[PDB]
RNA sequence: GCUUGAGUCUCGUAGAGGGGGGUAGAAUUCCAGGUGUAGCGGUGAAAUGCGUAGAGAUCUGGAGGAAUACCGGUGGCGAAGGCGGCCCCCUGGACGAAGACUGACGCUCAGGUGCGAAAGCGUGGGGAGCAAACAGGAUUAGAUACCCUGGUAGUCCACGCC
RNA sequence: CUUUAAUGUUUGAUGUUCUAACGUUGACCCGUAAUCCGGGUUGCGGACAGUGUCUGGUGGGUAGUUUGACUGGGGCGGUC
RNA sequence: AAUUCCUUGUCGGGUAAGUUCCGACCUGCACGAAUGGCGUAAUGAUGGCCAGGCUGUCUCCACCCGAGACUCAGUGAAAUUGAACUCGCUGUGAAGAUGCAGUGUACCCGCGGCAAGACGGAAAGACCCCGUGAACCUUUACUAUAGCUUGACACUGAACA
RNA sequence: GCUCGCCGGAAGACCAAGGGUUCCUGUCCAACGUUAAUCGGGGCAGGGUGAGUCGACCCCUAAGGCGAGGCCGAAAGGCGUAGUCGAUGGGAAACAGGUUAAUAUUCCUGUACUUGGUGUUACUGCGAAGGGGGGACGGAGAAGGCUAUGUUGGCCGGGCGACGGUUGUCCCGGUUUAAGCGUGUAGGCUGGUUUUCCAGGCAAAUCCGGAAAAUCAAGGCUGAGGCGUGAUGACGAGGCACUACGGUGCUGAAGCAACAAAUGCCCUGCUUCCAGGAAAAGCCUCUAAGCAUCAGGUAACAUCAAAUCGUACCCCAAACCGACACAGGUGGUCAGGUAGAGAAUACCAAGGCGCUUGAGAGAACUCGGGUGAAGGAACUAGGCAAAAUGGUGCCGUAACUUCGGGAGAAGGCACGCUGAUAUGUAGGUGAGGUCCCUCGCGGAUGGAGCUGAAAUCAGUCGAAGAUACCAGCUGGCUGCAACUGUUUAUUAAAAACACAGCACUGUGCAAACACGAAAGUGGACGUAUACGGUGUGACGCCUGCCCGGUGCCGGAAGGUUAAU
RNA sequence: AGGACCGAACCGACUAAUGUUGAAAAAUUAGCGGAUGACUUGUGGCUGGGGGUGAAAGGCCAAUCAAACCGGGAGAUAGCU
């Protein structure tokens, strides 16, 4: 659960840790590891393109099954592991033919649970099926946008998607943003919601925790100069014009969505 | 006081060397200008 | 020592007693659509407000939240606060015919501990109606009110406080 | 000549369906013991998206500049 | 008050004496609620004030120990510089005189010191003004323009109301 | 040459980078050395750098670079697949003595070790830009076992002390010895063996993974250090013959034990934490295509090969970066004695220097210090500067608080030496013995030696005992910023910036946004508990009213309105 | 355990004095801040000039920065000296 630290020092005064004793203490599964090198704030042109990304802890990428397959083969769940690359925890699962894979761990999943992925799979948290064998109203996660592509929606910790309706070839989904959108019914979805729902309850306590995450300091345009930001300047604190991005586009309000080939799929815009 | 020139022959040859000049057409123009001027050493780094 | 106070067992009975989950039916609101036109709403009167970009009214489909009309009672249960749709799971108490058992094991209890309406506070959600604050329109000599039109916290859920 | 539930026969606005251009940063096969890219099979979208030319708006995000003179220094005021 | 012009506002405390300080009042020139308001333990090479200790900080300097400065031998620069036979005073004067006029004073030349002057040296004043000068920055200045966005045509076709 | 001083976690020793002959010898003193110079990093000549084991090269990869084709782009060119480069990282192997004027793990002596080629013999399924294992990995903390190393004793050699005493519990010196081979231990990790089956590993597999049976907890792997061998060897204090006094040669005694020890090793271990900690090859194993007394793979023996380049010298510096023989800068490694917590500091070892102008004299004034009567901030813008305090143990400690703090609050007391407790105690370490076990790097009892605080009584010295160096000033009231941090490298370190938190807003993934003329790339191998932009800035209590103006969001009825 | 405390190496630069034709085109001396972390450092790489990078000062980009340096237009122009 959440652990409020004793204020033995400033920086430990205001930190809440979320700790899971169920998580595996030790090395991850080495056949499903890849090299992950830091490249944020670095284009192939070498320029910073996303600001406030820099050095954090070294991390290794875990190959997680998102396009879940091996239909009809049950898999027993071994110990849940920690994943630095995402807010969610992951589960190392072992199929009956001797194949280990990494799964986005749902909320109720424990070590020893059985999961399955086919069209004959019983509907149960941790099982994935296309959304024409899944009843309307169930909360799902790790749901594809195209049939066979892999889960793109509800991958963060604690997130879920509600199956609201069925067209007959499309399935309407209420997303975590409140948006309703039409997704094809042959797209697969894992049942239940994603675990680690206490991830939003952590408070980092100090600037060093953000630096271990990998977030470089954010400078305000009011603190900058007129050459640097559209905000900036003045012989006091007040600038006094409409708030904008560093490149001039207005940032309070001003919806910026220019897609026209997916407007047929978004049904109700998020509120 | 740390001064601006901190020598390293590897970085010298990677930055200003003959093959670094010959890689780009503009460094080949540098070498053409130095042969036309008549320098005793084309790439003084090398 | 005794059972006659207190308690236990057998078999039943009624009950919105509590905790968890699921579901159902009216109705309100909102969205999309069909018909249709010049008013709707409100009040002691009006007016703010909605409607000429089509409101209100009628019908269809969908979404979401809250409370459970009738039964309903000078009824029932719980120590109190309190508890009302239906179904399941776990569970507390009360009462009764009859029989058996232990044998004063009882009563009250300052400190102590627990429970404790509504309002309020913290974190995370939810938000249909209602509604402190707030705004407008009335009333009045004035009206920081009673009235109307909206409307935020809150009312709802989880865990903690008080 | 203003109109007809089959005929001599056009133009312009949304709406629905199709596939066959186009898209695919869906799946599979081959080049190929290649995350590229082609070609092929199929699924999805589909005359939409996107691009070219023309065009209305917005546009200190950039760019070039202007922002007068007299004046009992200049500026303010006043004047031309 | 990092905010109050008047202003050293007024009252209280601290001091023998306090334009600063602390606590108040409200008469807020011209505080005020994420341009955040008020408070806040801890923290600070942060700003102001007070006190104990401590002392050459001072009254008010004295002595001593070293490195220079001074002399000798060796080596040996620099800024600057129209030329110099390069005094004081008062007046005059492009208006603050070593040089002009009147006058006074002064044998010639070093060495160690001090800096009052040579409007001393250094840097074609940076403040001010001027140039139909420059740069950069701003905007609601003018004119464009990247981007974003609107529509027509083309790529681009077939049916049905 | 003899004294004197200075450094000694360097001002000593060895490298890397960088430099490029400054290295050694002979000769010269014009110029260069801030002076002279017989000297020199100067001039002129010669000499000097010896590798299968050190490094490079080489095999392998990270960031990244280039990139056949390819995609894109007026051209130039941009990106990028296969691939190929790229160490700062990962794979074979050598140590000790001796030697030169100058080389040294390279030459010599002694003892080794590794990787390939070929040939002979014996056995046999060998075979891959393929699969699997392994390489292969974080921070912090805590043991234990050691070792480098040091001290003391023994032993050996020498001494018998310019001035009282001294060798007859004294003085000085030495007491060294490696790789390799064998043993496989203080530890650490892990259950092995056999059989059967397979929806997995881009196909196959006896390999990996998975499942099911019998058997016993005894098998394997890793691992410092010790001991034996290396080694009756080498080295070794001194002594002995020739001296041109550079020095050469012979001989060469003891060469043990105990204790204290690392920040080094076991240890890439163990424990714990979240921030979740490179890649590929060398190595092992499995088969695919192929071949069958063939080619190959193992084991033994013999023989051959290991090329090429670097190697001098400086390297907290007079050889590098700073125009200088410049008070500056420069990565790693080694780490002695006494006091000490210590890599502080003081004095010294080994070693290296006295900083390339001296000699006088003892003015002002300047710089760097020492001490001051009485007063004690009266100085000044301001306690600027100086002075002060400073250690360990124990007692004691306020308001306020977010309960952690504040706090070393403040303020005090004792510190030296000697003796006794105790001819050296508590503790630490552990030989001779004694008894067991599959009798060896084994276990149990001891308790000889060695080392050894701290405390209490008593005595004693000085003015003074944390006596030197070293080493904190303290308290109160306020502004600001929560804090640690960052900042104008060269006049501003702040109240500025950042910050954890908070909120608004955009964003449904081919996301927003950014770089790009486009491909593409970041965002992100992320997916609304995520990402961006903005403002505010822990925390506590809160954040009121105004949508008229300017932005933004929503709507299209009417007016105006472009190309066409 | 801790962006914990004291304090060396290490990193930095708050005060004062000296130096200001310096020993030094920013240092020395005496103190001073951090010193397990948002630390520090070696080697190599990447980002290129209306551009980069910036815990933001218009700081930094080779002793050069409100637009680097080199070459060219170029003998720019200069109603000014």
């Amino acid at each position: 659960a959440v652990v409020k630290c004793k204020p033995t020092s400033p920086g430990r005064r205001h930190v809440v840790k979320v700790v899971n004793p169920e998580l595996h203490k030790g090395k991850p599964f080495a056949p499903l590891l890849e090299k992950n090198s830091k490249s944020g704030g670095r284009n192939n042109n070498g320029r910073i393109t996303t600001r406030h990304i820099g050095g954090g802890h070294k991390q290794a990428y875990r190959i997680v099954d998102f396009k879940r397959n091996k239909d009809g083969i049950p898999a027993v769940v071994e110990r849940l592991e920690y994943d630095p690359n995402r807010s969610a925890n992951i589960a190392l699962v072992l199929y009956k033919d001797g194949e280990r894979r990494y799964i986005l761990a749902p909320k109720g999943l424990k070590a020893g649970d059985q999961i399955q992925s086919g069209v004959d799979a019983a509907i149960k948290p941790g099982n994935t099926l296309p959304m024409r064998n899944i009843p309307v109203g169930s909360t799902v996660h790790n749901v594809e946008m195209k049939p066979g592509k892999g889960g793109q929606l509800a991958r963060s910790a604690g997130t879920y998607v509600q199956i609201v309706a069925r067209d007959g070839a499309y399935v309407t989904l209420r997303l975590r943003s409140g948006e309703m959108r039409k997704v094809e019914a042959d797209c697969r979805a894992t049942l239940g919601e994603v675990g680690n729902a206490e991830h939003m309850l952590r408070v980092l306590g100090k600037a060093g925790a953000a630096r271990w995450r990998g977030v470089r300091p954010t400078v305000r345009g009011t603190a900058m100069n007129p050459v640097d930001h559209p905000h900036g300047g003045g012989e006091g604190r007040n600038f006094g014009k409409h708030p904008v991005t560093p490149w001039g586009v207005q940032t309070k309000g001003k919806k910026t969505r220019s897609n026209k080939r997916t407007d047929k799929f978004i049904v109700r815009r998020r509120s | 006081m740390k001064r601006t020139f901190q020598p390293s022959v590897l970085k010298r040859n990677r930055s200003h060397g003959f093959r670094a000049r010959m890689a780009t057409k503009n460094g080949r123009q540098v070498l053409a200008r130095r042969r036309a001027k008549g320098r005793a050493r084309l790439t003084v780094s090398k």
